[PDB]
């Protein structure tokens, strides 16, 4: 077993993420981790060994502590380009094959220079009653921002690369103020007729 | 130096055979097929060290594998279930230790259904940018929404006046669920493209979003009364407007 820690994690642009892994077998002496950016395969990023406590390769640096058979892997700096799920693996002189964790997936949000929360309704080009509302900088977790009653009858997407949301219905009654928890949304939150 | 696969996509109808494929041009004596769900990890299926040289990995059952050549390793499903819908990855190394580093394919997504009326294209449709947006940032967001189809198998894409754009899109990084509670339930797909204001304004300039969908093939029998949802393309287009 290798267990990681967290499941997912988002993160902004600067920040330091660190991605943490535990191993059961004592036999392990050989721990690389394996980058996987959305639809592609997993790639190798970087490795250490048992016989070594800490190993750097620029923004990426895995530290290892052998007695509690933990190790975790630091990004300094995290850009946008880094969101995709990151794979603590573990193999031994005395263990077949190589032994995944479950991964952990990374989201990282580009900064905001200048923060405008905004919501706006969007009609169809093609003649309906179909309307799109489109949150712009909902985040300057993340889902709070949607009302999911059992009422609004809508359906929801965040975009994280954005920093946006939308919400659509297809109900002609369906206005925008009713989709978001108005709450929990950015204080200054801009809602244009 | 690089990993294939063949297919990229794939739905199938539960109990017949599939066929995975994977290429190597390496010289590596290793390949490697994993299995990829979520909350669960890479889950190895078999691995092969030489020639006719393969061994089981943590779940074999349902699999069969064929190394015949050193630069091809095959997955076979003889009779697919539908807990086989997953994505699938075959990798390579020199030699077949942990310590070397394996090479992955870019993957197989394989959906295994009950039943082929499940599979469904999409609609697609664009909104036109808000005029409180263009008035407020001089810019102007457009919307496209891929809806209602299975599998989750699409690539969605905004051609400008004729030509495929990168700058300024941002598409939702997954398909997601319409009904998360049910295993055939469809999909949906959301992307954004976002350009000026005075762009946007001229009528001379269209913006189509486009979504290819991979769906059934010519093997597949359909007698239904609607249109057999083979691969294609689904596209909404928007014109300027001052």
């Amino acid at each position: 077993q290798v267990r990681q820690s967290p499941q997912s994690l988002t993160v902004w642009e600067g920040e330091t993420t660190i991605l943490n892994c535990s191993y059961e077998n004592s036999a392990f002496d050989y721990f690389p981790w394996y980058q996987q950016f959305p639809g592609e395969g997993p790639a190798l990023l970087i490795a250490i060994r048992s016989v070594s406590d800490k190993k750097e390769d620029g923004r990426f640096t895995i530290f290892f502590n052998k007695r509690e058979k933990k190790l975790s892997l630091h990004i300094t700096d995290s850009q946008p380009g880094d969101s995709a799920t990151y794979f603590c693996a573990a193999t031994g002189a005395n263990t077949g094959k190589l032994t995944f964790g479950h991964g952990t997936i990374l989201r990282v949000h580009p900064n905001i220079q200048n923060p405008d929360p905004a919501v706006y309704q969007l009609r169809d080009s093609k003649s309906s009653d179909k309307s799109v509302c489109l949150f712009t900088d909902f985040d300057s977790k993340d889902s709070d921002v949607y009302i999911t009653d059992a009422t609004v009858l809508d359906m929801r997407s965040m975009d994280f690369k954005s920093n946006s949301a939308v919400a659509w219905s297809n109900k002609s009654d369906f206005a925008c103020a009713n989709a978001f928890n108005n709450s929990i949304i950015p204080e200054d939150t801009f809602f244009p007729s | 130096m690089k990993v294939t696969q063949m297919p990229r996509y794939l739905i199938k109808r539960m109990g017949e055979n599939v066929l995975l494929e994977c290429g190597q041009d390496m010289s590596h004596e290793t390949m490697y097929w994993y299995r990829q769900d979520p909350g669960l990890g890479l889950q190895l299926i078999y691995i092969s060290y030489d020639v006719d040289s393969n061994s089981e990995g943590d779940i074999p059952k349902g699999y069969r594998v064929s190394r015949k050549k050193r630069e091809h390793f095959s997955l076979i499903l003889d009779s697919a279930k539908t807990n086989q819908t997953s994505v699938y990855f075959c990798a390579s190394s020199l030699a077949g230790t942990g310590n070397y580093e394996q090479y992955f394919g870019p993957g197989t997504r394989l959906t295994v259904t009950e039943d082929l009326k499940n599979v469904f294209p999409p609609e697609v449709a664009v909104f036109e940018p808000s005029e409180a947006e263009i008035s407020h940032t001089q810019k102007a967001t457009l919307v496209c929404l891929a809806t209602g189809f299975y599998p989750d198998h699409v690539e969605l894409s905004w051609w400008v006046n004729g030509k495929e754009v990168h700058s300024g899109v941002s598409t939702d990084p997954q398909p997601l669920k319409e009904q998360p509670a049910l295993n055939d339930s469809r999909y949906s797909l959301s992307s954004r493209l976002r350009v000026s204001a005075t762009f946007w304004q001229n009528p001379r300039n269209h913006f189509r979003c486009q979504v290819q969908f991979y769906g059934l093939s010519e093997n597949d029998e359909w007698t239904q009364d609607r249109a057999k949802p083979v691969t294609q393309i689904v596209s909404a287009e928007a014109w300027g407007r001052s």
